[PDB]
């Protein structure tokens, strides 16, 4: 499985842009502006229409990789076990070849 | 494909390298409240696993159960086997008896 | 020894974030509040994410009577015993600490999560989300057998041990607060009680951001003060619901619960099938009591398989 | 949605007296889509509800 | 009144056919026409994972 | 006389045996264990053996 993951999302009130780009896996750069975000204590800042919006996530391994993982193989020259049992006169044995 | 399955192919448990085509894609967040709004098909393992059905166990064309330690099959009937046998002289009585 | 590892919930006061159908109501903010959850135990077990530890006394101890909630800015109370958690059936707790909940629950199309507050209130909210579990085995049930064979499963063991995995701890930022700009006589006047209240303003001179002092700036209006409050106390988890500033984050480390170990597992044993052979037609006569499978091949060169799950009786040849 | 309507509370002295009735409650959605909970993050299609003073 | 709004449908065109592959989440209605004189209308409720061409 | 076929239930201690799923256990000794169930009326009747009565 995979887990996404997403930080906290970026409120800057200032409206200038600020954009980066990582190495780690499939990032998506977007930036959004002209937002005016809600709270618990009415509202945050002043300025409207003027405010940069940097949201940012990307994938990563499961917890229970290490159990719930699948495997792939490929099939090739294959070489068969035999237990056999071998008996005569007063002689009676199991082998492996 | 994204969904299918292995829309992660990471390669050994070492954790390098991991490939994922998921397929982000993320959105303006409205302008009620604070939002991380994204887009992200399921995860193509589970549906895997849910759709799973007819093992090979059961596909076997003579029979031939199956177990997964060293990936063996076990106890199945195909061809034949030749065998040479070298038996010492002292295994057996003279024509005297 | 055994207290000695809640150390690490010093780190409390969590958030009071945005959760989508208020139940009664249509949109509300509320104490609880549903995140991500894990399902990938075989036994049908579930995890969940709520921003309100529970067993939390102000400070580190394991209980089964004290639960406190946070709604505003303060602590608050209530009991434990009251809260719970139920899909179309009864999802009942097997037993939790910390952050993270689980249980035994029956399938269903959406999840609820509730509690009883201090007072005279059932505050809660619901979440979108689908439950269809896959029973280990051929056989189909919902209570343990009086009778059966084993399987081994894969489920949450119940214990207190650090593990691999992390969730991230953050600084706060900064709410703000209306209830603080009680105005007089035509004066703009900051309270006391929660102190270092950031300050900005076009009203005039005398913007720095006043830390816990009862300043005043006078001849103003209301509609020019947007104050925020802030703390720097006591850091907190790093949710999609609330806002951050740039910075390394310095995540802090509180180890996840109820790591996913192997056990023995109980499976159901269907009666034995009736049987009355002919000439070289075989038929079955099949009593299931529950949806079943049933499969056959041929140990010939042409296996020719066959699968049909059963949950009625008939006839089969 | 259910088949049956209910409706009870507990009178002065330990009695939660009641009666039901046949209703089959099958609210068709509003939209193109099925749900039982409002988005997290969705769209405004308008419909009409009851007012509440 | 609020409304879901499903995933993006996953296109993947061929030559002078339209493949698509679909991951509902609740039940849903996909519907298509043509521009052309003969419209050849269609509807049909989505549940699970499906593909049409 | 109303309650003197009572006297009959002289015999007394309901056990306490084992049962299939106690909620909070796999495995759990209860008091309450379900015995076999009588059902032979024709308006959804269940009667249910209990050891505690
Ligand atoms: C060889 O020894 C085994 C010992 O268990 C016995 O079961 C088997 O019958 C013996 N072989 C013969 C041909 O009697
Ligand atoms: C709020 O603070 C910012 C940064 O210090 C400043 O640029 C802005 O002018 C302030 N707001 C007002 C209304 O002065
Ligand atoms: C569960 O069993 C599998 C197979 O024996 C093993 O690889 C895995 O490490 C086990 N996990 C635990 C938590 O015991």
């Amino acid at each position: 499985e995979y887990k996404t993951v997403v930080p906290s999302p970026y409120i800057k009130c200032c409206g200038t842009s600020e954009c980066r780009s990582m190495e780690r896996p499939d990032y998506q750069c977007q930036v959004y502006t002209g937002v005016y975000p809600f709270m618990w204590g009415g509202a945050y800042c002043f300025c409207d229409t003027e405010n940069t919006q940097l949201s940012e996530a990307y994938v990563d391994r499961s917890d229970v990789c290490k159990h719930d993982h699948a495997a792939a193989y490929k099939a090739h020259t294959a070489a068969m076990k035999a237990t056999i049992r071998i008996s005569y006169g007063n002689l009676n044995q199991t082998t492996t070849a | 494909q994204p969904g299918r399955f292995g829309d992660i192919q990471s390669r050994t448990v070492e954790s390098k390298d991991l490939y994922a085509n998921t397929a982000l894609k993320l959105s303006r967040p409205s302008s009620g409240t604070v939002h991380v709004p994204y887009t992200q098909t399921p995860s193509g393992f589970k549906y895997w696993i849910k759709e799973r059905g007819t093992s090979l166990n059961d596909k076997a064309p003579f029979g031939c159960v199956i177990k997964t330690n060293p990936v063996r099959a076990e106890n199945c009937a195909v061809g034949n086997i030749p065998v040479s046998m070298d038996i010492p002289d002292s295994a057996f009585t003279r024509v005297i008896d | 020894s055994v207290t000695k590892h809640f150390n690490v919930y010093k780190a409390t006061k969590p958030y009071l974030a945005y959760c989508a159908d208020c139940g009664d109501g249509q949109f509300c903010y509320s104490p609880v509040a549903i995140e991500k959850i894990r399902d990938e135990a075989s036994d049908g077990m579930i995890k969940i994410q709520v921003a309100a530890q529970i067993g939390i006394n102000k400070g580190g101890t394991h209980e089964h009577n004290k639960i406190r909630y946070i709604a505003g800015h303060d602590m608050k109370e209530a009991n434990r015993d009251s809260l719970q958690v139920h899909t179309s059936g009864v999802c009942a707790i097997r037993g939790t600490m910390g952050h993270f909940i689980v249980a035994y629950c029956p399938p269903g199309g959406e999840l609820k999560v509730q509690f009883q507050d201090a007072e005279s209130h059932t505050q809660a909210c619901k979440v979108q989300y689908k439950h269809a579990p896959a029973p280990v085995g051929r056989e189909k049930f919902t209570v343990r057998p009086h009778f059966g064979i084993e399987v081994p499963c894969t489920t949450y063991q119940l214990t207190t041990a650090p593990t691999e995995e992390e969730i991230d701890m953050h600084t706060p930022p900064d709410i703000p607060d209306i209830t603080l700009l009680s105005q007089r006589s035509g004066n703009v006047k900051i309270t006391a009680g929660g102190k270092t209240i950031r300050y900005n303003c076009t009203c005039g001179s005398g913007n720095v951001g006043t830390t816990s002092s009862d300043k005043t700036i006078n001849s103003c209006k209301i509609a020019q003060c947007h104050a925020a409050v802030t703390n720097h106390d006591k850091w907190q988890y790093t949710s999609s619901f609330v806002p951050r500033a740039d910075q390394l984050s310095r995540k802090g480390k509180v180890h996840v619960p109820f790591p996913l170990t192997n056990s023995t597992c109980r499976v159901p044993l269907a009666r034995a099938p009736g049987v009355t052979y002919g000439k070289r037609e075989l038929t079955v006569k099949l009593h299931p009591d529950h949806p079943t499978l049933l499969t056959y091949r041929s140990l010939g060169a042409d296996p020719r398989p066959y699968e049909e799950w059963i949950d009625r009786y008939v006839e089969r040849t």
